[PDB]
């Protein structure tokens, strides 16, 4: 009757694969397995996560194929990844997150080898792509029904679960039912990597090329754009010149929600393009 | 820091785990190492205690205790004796002032609460001796 | 049972198909290969059995497998071009070796070989410091033959085997009409 703090690690292997399974995410019941390798009790970690076929019957522990589960776990042990299955993740589109009968039945099944039996459910249909934050699941003890719900340490982190402030779901479901905090790991290998490759695919293969575009484009494209910008500027000008009455009239509060000034400095920061590119274009003719 | 305007390590290290407390909780046992009694020394000798009392310029009901609920303009003299020195503000350092009548006075001026010895200026009997504490929970 | 990996090159050379010997004894020893991943197979059959051939260009028909069914199937299509190779042939199988999926299976790799070798003794000598070396089991097979049998074959096989102690033992098949197959049962490197 002991428990400790666990904290699961995610990488951007699982969460790149887990987006796949985005894609994957259609409405058709789908199934996925996580692998990693077990150092202690309180931490664990995932590394190798692949997809499922398929099928008619949707999520059930009968759709699990063992020999054919066995087999491709064979053929990642004669390979480089000699990592046990450290639980199964799957998809539960528009009807929620949340775990239903079959689903608890199976995690029940799936959890009489494994003890800790790490639950993911991942579902981007209604999730913006403002966040891609996911929640990791639990199962907790029929049996620690008598005592505390949760003997777990370290309750700084729970403002961290709290992240599915849901007035719902969370309270509501509740009963015997909880949660556990994410957390990611990164080095100084996949970070020098991830962020040259994602400047460079911000940026060009020579980086001169549609530099210059642009920079000859000023005399075409954007003299328009500057046009109309001074169409706009000066369609805010005509209110500008109802102002000053305003503000020789009442000058207490302010009953215009339009700020009038950030705008016209964006407008500015689009202006400035020319200038920037002209110090481009002297280098360019120069050498 | 310490009167001599030192710092204290231990003080420094109890406090900084106090803010470890944040990734382990059991950490926080350490704040009792960094805790500083403020008081004075009236010792003189080891095997000796004497008793030592001073005046203060100010209202002995302001420095009084903030009793709580039960839930069932100047002081002749200050409520510290045998030396049981009670908690002591540093602004109430300067406002102490040493009694012209009294026998024993130490050799160095008491002008800001620090640790120091008695020396007898009658150098006489009677030195009002104090029996000891019996056992209990405490040595 | 005997747990040990099974490597087998065959000759896709025009010469096995000469009218002097047998007539393209290319099937004889593909029923040879036959009869011995049977006998194998009713050892133990858990071993696996890798084909791969002799020629300029190293191309694996079928990965070492347990099962034979598809094997039986892709020992057809022999490719009857090139002539020889030795030197990477022997580099694309034994440093091959640490492929295989059982850890605790032996080494093992047969030749046959129906062409004179183009390689000097210089090559010879070496490659079997490497196997020696490396200690990996070596018979060494020939069918058909042009100059003399064994010259710097024998010394070849002598520097190349050690352990002399129920170590590998070499096969030597003259002409003949009878099948290479009883004759290749002979040692105990067969069934
Ligand atoms: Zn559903």
């Amino acid at each position: 009757a002991v428990d400790t703090a666990e904290q699961v690690y995610i990488s951007s292997l699982a969460l790149l694969k887990m987006l796949k399974h985005g894609r994957a995410g259609v409405p058709m019941e789908v199934m996925g397995l996580m692998l990693g390798e077990f150092v202690d009790d309180y931490t664990v970690r995932v590394i190798d996560v692949f997809a499922m076929p398929q099928s008619g019957t949707g999520v059930s522990v009968e759709a699990v194929d063992p020999v054919f589960q066995a087999k491709m776990l064979d053929m990642l042990k004669q390979t480089g990844r000699p990592e046990m299955v450290v639980g199964w993740y799957h998809s539960h589109p528009g009807f929620g997150c949340w775990l239903s009968g079959v689903d608890i039945n199976t995690q029940q099944s799936f959890e009489a080898l494994s003890e800790r039996a790490v639950a993911v459910v991942v579902d981007p249909i209604q999730s913006v792509k403002g966040k891609v934050v996911i929640d990791a699941f639990r199962l907790i003890n029929a049996n620690m029904m008598v005592l505390g719900h949760e003997p777990r340490q370290t309750t700084s982190n729970l403002g961290h679960l709290n992240k599915p402030s849901i007035q719902a779901l969370i309270h509501g479901l509740n009963r015997h039912y909880y949660s556990i905090t994410i957390n990611y790991r990164k080095n100084e290998l996949e970070q020098k990597m991830l962020l040259n490759l994602h400047k460079k695919s911000w940026m060009e293969g020579l980086t001169l090329q549609d530099y210059s575009e642009h920079c000859k484009h000023n005399e075409s494209v954007v003299k328009e754009m500057l046009e109309l910008a001074k169409n706009y500027n000066k369609a805010v000008e005509e209110e500008d010149k109802m102002t000053p009455e305003q503000l020789a009239i009442k000058n207490v509060g302010k009953q215009d929600p339009k700020r009038h000034l950030e705008e016209h400095v964006d407008v500015l920061m689009t202006s400035n393009i020319v200038q920037c590119l002209a110090a481009m274009l002297d280098t360019v003719v120069f050498k | 820091q310490s009167r001599t305007g030192h710092t204290h390590m231990p003080s420094v290290v109890g406090v900084l785990v106090f803010t470890q407390f944040w990734f382990w909780f059991p950490l926080s046992h350490f704040l009792s190492l960094a805790y500083t009694p403020t008081c004075v020394i009236g010792l003189n000798k080891d095997l000796k205690m004497p008793k030592v009392q001073y005046k203060s310029n100010c209202k002995p009901s302001t420095f009084a205790y903030p009793a709580p609920l039960e839930v069932p303009s100047i002081t002749a003299k200050a409520k510290k004796k045998e030396k049981n020195p009670a908690r002591v503000m540093p602004a109430q350092l300067k406002v102490l002032t040493m009694p012209e009548t009294c026998r024993y006075q130490p050799f160095k001026p008491l002008s800001i609460g620090g640790i120091i010895i008695l020396k007898d200026t009658s150098e006489d009997i009677e030195e009002l001796v104090e029996p000891v504490a019996a056992h209990g929970p405490k040595i | 049972m005997v747990l040990e990996s099974t490597m087998v090159c065959v000759d896709n050379s025009e010469y096995m198909r000469n009218g002097d010997f047998l007539p393209t004894r290319l099937q004889a020893q593909q029923d040879a290969v036959n009869i011995v991943c049977h006998s194998k197979t009713r050892s133990n059959p858990e071993n696996n059995v890798g084909l791969i051939t002799l020629a300029n260009d190293c191309e694996v028909l079928t990965t070492l497998t347990p099962d034979t069914g598809r094997i039986l199937s892709k020992l057809h299509t022999v490719q009857p071009k090139g002539k020889i190779t030795f030197c990477t042939g022997i580099r694309v199988a034994h440093l091959a070796l640490k492929h295989r999926q059982g850890k605790n299976h032996k080494m093992r790799i047969i030749a046959f070989v129906g062409s004179p070798v183009e390689d000097n003794e210089k090559d010879l000598v070496k490659l079997a410091k490497r196997l020696k070396k490396e200690k990996v089991n070596v018979d060494i097979i020939n069918f058909g033959e042009e100059e003399v049998n064994t010259e710097k074959l024998t010394a070849f096989v002598n520097t190349l085997n050690g352990k002399d102690g129920t170590g590998s033992h070499l096969v030597t098949v003259p002409p003949g009409p009878s099948l290479a197959d009883a004759l290749i049962s002979s040692p105990i490197l067969a069934g």
